[PDB]
């Protein structure tokens, strides 16, 4: 139970396979986190969600509706 | 309007919720008022340190040797407090301009995102900008950016212009488009489509030189008129 | 071409000061605060330096990609948009910039280490793959909501009448603009391969650090008024009630050492996220929108723009 990084030694979390939203945010693109019995996992974070666009050369997509958010600053 | 002002109203209630369940969310106001606390007490406690005095005491030094003895200690304070303002004098005059480059960054949005309507993308919070509304909070403000967001999108087939008799038309305001039987030309962010007239669109050349011209008739709105 | 974040190191205040010696530390408990108050400073630093490039780049939701086939209407992505058979999918420019810009464990001897970016430049150059392909395909609304597929041509029609041009322009001249924006990318290529003196400004950054580290080592070797500069030889030397007296200047010297050098970079960082801002910005008003600002986004009515990172940087063709 030792996960060689490219940041340094982690002892103590368990490398994940997946790949989520980053959450403890150690290094080179590690970040850990607690939840599954559960115990921390380090794993790869995932830039994003991933996506993709359907293009197409005439293909437009035009909201029909809409919200009104607040945020805060 | 109705729908507008509930959304509204509704989003305005879950700030409150965002703010009473969340101790996270002023992490910056609340941060400020701990880096400065902090540098006082490092600041403070820099009092009870020796910086190689025989102690830490000043009157102590004056209380138990003669003063050219105190003399040569008594630097070491002085020259270790004196030293230690410094750092916290700097830290401040840096730190303190980092305020002072956040508070333009508030005196601008408090220009432009309230007392205006911004167009600068993402200046004013994501998504298009609407209006905005300041609260003060302690030593710091807050504003409100009430933003519009779109949301349900239909695709369509769109196309950049039309032939009518040869003659393009492009639209005057915002795309073509078409579910895919008739052709209907709609602003651009809230699909509201509209028949075709001369009204929506101008004219430009004639068609080849387009790429991806479509055909369709262009409606005249004034023939009715000149039907009878 | 701006900066955007800077090289994160952090510094042990214990070891670079008192190599091996308690007797060393021991007087060095003395002043107290200090040792532990630069690395509350240089953290200070190094966290937001992942917090610059955090909001420089992702700014975006969904990493998105463009579709596999590309039919721009005649404009030719192919030099920036990612690279598919490098790698690390850096796309053509962007690697022209790796080369173009430039010993990591040279500085980290004496406590000086240098901890890795939040990000990776990997990573980095997935956003920039993802602003860039949701400003193609998206148009700019991918900022302001869901991403939503607009045929290119037209979009710069849209890009367009932001300039006051109308549109029947573009469509009417489609061909050649193209032409001239696929041949315009060209000479950037040539721009960047030719010369050293385009980025400047990231080649800067990296030698100010570096340029601080060195002195800052290089401060290790120097008396400061003590009998060597070498901790154990006075320790060795002599009897410690001497070494004492020495040692302060040491560490006075050397403590007062680090404080130059923290606050320079405490200076420099601000100036640094004074440049990130200004890169947020255009990345998100020039990227993200089209700017109506002049001479924000490069001299002429503007058009849209390209993000490309570059190390500890980034660059955008506008
Ligand atoms: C636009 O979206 C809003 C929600 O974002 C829709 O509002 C809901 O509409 C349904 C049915 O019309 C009602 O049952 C709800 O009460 C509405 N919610 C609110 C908060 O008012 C709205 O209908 C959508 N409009 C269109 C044309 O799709
Ligand atoms: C695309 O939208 C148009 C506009 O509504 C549709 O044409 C109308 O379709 C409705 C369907 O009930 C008819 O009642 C109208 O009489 C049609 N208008 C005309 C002028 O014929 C068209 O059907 C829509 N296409 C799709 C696939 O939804
Ligand atoms: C739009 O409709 C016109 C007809 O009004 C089409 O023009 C025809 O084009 C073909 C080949 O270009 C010619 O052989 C015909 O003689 C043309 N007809 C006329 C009346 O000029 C045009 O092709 C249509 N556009 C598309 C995209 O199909
Ligand atoms: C887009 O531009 C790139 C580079 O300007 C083109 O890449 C060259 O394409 C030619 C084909 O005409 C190949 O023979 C070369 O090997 C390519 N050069 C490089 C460096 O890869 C690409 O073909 C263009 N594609 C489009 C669709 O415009
Ligand atoms: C991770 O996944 C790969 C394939 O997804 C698999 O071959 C490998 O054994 C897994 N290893 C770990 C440590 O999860
Ligand atoms: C439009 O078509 C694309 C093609 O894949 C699809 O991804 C998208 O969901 C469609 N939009 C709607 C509203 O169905
Ligand atoms: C769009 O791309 C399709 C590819 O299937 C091509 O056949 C068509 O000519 C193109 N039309 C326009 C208007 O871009």
């Amino acid at each position: 139970n030792v996960f060689q990084t490219r940041a340094g030694c982690l002892i103590g979390a368990e490398h994940v396979n997946n790949s989520y939203e980053c959450d403890i945010p150690i290094g080179a693109g590690i970040c850990a986190s607690y939840q599954t019995s559960q115990s921390i996992i380090a794993y790869t974070m995932s830039l994003g969600a991933e996506n993709s666009v359907a293009y197409s050369n005439n293909s437009i997509a035009i909201p029909t509706n809409f919200t009104i958010s607040v945020t805060t600053e | 309007q109705k729908l507008i002002a509930n959304q509204f109203n509704s989003a305005i209630g879950k700030i409150q919720d965002s703010l009473s369940s969340t101790a996270s969310a002023l992490g910056k106001l609340q941060d400020v008022v701990n880096q400065n606390a902090q540098a006082l007490n490092t600041l403070v406690k820099q009092l009870s340190s020796n910086f190689g005095a025989i102690s830490s005491v000043l009157n102590d030094i004056l209380s138990r040797l003669d003063p050219p003895e105190a003399e040569v200690q008594i630097d070491r304070l002085i020259t270790g407090r004196l030293q230690s303002l410094q750092t916290y004098v700097t830290q401040q005059l840096i730190r303190a301009a980092e305020i002072r480059a956040s508070a333009n960054l508030a005196a601008t949005k408090m220009s432009e995102c309230v007392l205006g309507q911004s167009k600068r993308v993402d200046f004013c919070g994501k998504g298009y900008h609407l209006m905005s509304f300041p609260q003060s909070a302690p030593h710091g403000v807050v504003f409100l950016h009430v933003t519009y967001v779109p949301a349900q999108e239909k695709n369509f087939t769109t196309a950049p212009a039309i032939c009518h008799d040869g003659k393009a038309h492009f639209p005057r305001e915002g795309v073509f488009v078409s579910n895919g039987t008739h052709w209907f030309v709609t602003q651009r962010n809230f699909y509201e489509p509209q028949i075709i007239t001369t009204d929506n669109t101008f004219v430009s050349g004639n068609c080849d030189v387009v790429i991806g011209i479509v055909n369709n008739t262009v409606y005249d709105p004034l023939q009715p008129e000149l039907d009878s | 071409i701006l900066p955007v974040s800077m090289t994160k190191t952090s510094v042990d205040c214990t070891m670079y000061i008192c190599g091996d010696s308690t007797e060393c530390s021991n007087l060095l408990l003395q002043y107290g605060s200090f040792c532990t108050q630069l690395n509350r400073a240089l953290t200070g630093i190094a966290v937001e330096q992942d917090k610059n490039t955090q909001e420089v780049f992702a700014q975006v939701k969904q990493i998105y990609k463009t579709p596999p086939i590309k039919d721009f209407g005649g404009f030719n992505f192919s030099q920036i948009l990612p690279d598919p058979s490098k790698p690390s999918k850096r796309s053509f420019i962007e690697d022209l910039l790796f080369n173009k810009v430039t010993l990591i464990c040279a500085q980290k001897f004496n406590g000086l280490t240098v901890l890795p970016p939040l990000l990776t430049d990997e990573m980095i150059a997935q956003y920039t793959s993802a602003l860039l392909a949701g400003t193609i395909t998206s148009g700019w609304t991918f900022g302001a909501g869901a991403a939503l597929q607009i045929p290119f041509a037209m979009q710069m029609a849209y890009r367009f009448n932001g300039i006051g041009v109308t549109q029947n322009v573009l469509y009417e001249n489609q061909k050649l603009i193209a032409n001239q924006f696929n041949s315009a990318i060209g000479k950037i290529q040539d721009s960047l391969s030719s010369t050293a003196s385009a980025l400047g400004k990231l080649q800067d950054v990296v030698n100010q650090n570096a340029q601080a580290l060195n002195t800052l080592v290089k401060q290790l070797s120097s008396n400061f008024g003590a009998i060597s500069s070498v901790l154990n030889d006075i320790l060795s030397r002599l009897d410690p009630p001497e070494a004492e007296v020495q040692i302060d200047r040491l560490i006075t010297g050397r403590l007062q050492s680090l404080q130059t050098y923290v606050t320079q970079q405490l200076i420099r960082a601000a100036e640094i996220r004074a440049s990130a801002n200004l890169a947020a910005t255009k990345m998100s008003e020039c990227v993200l929108g089209q700017s109506k600002r002049v001479d924000f986004c490069g001299k002429g009515y503007h058009l849209m723009s390209f993000p490309q990172s570059a190390p500890h940087g980034v660059v955008f063709l506008h």
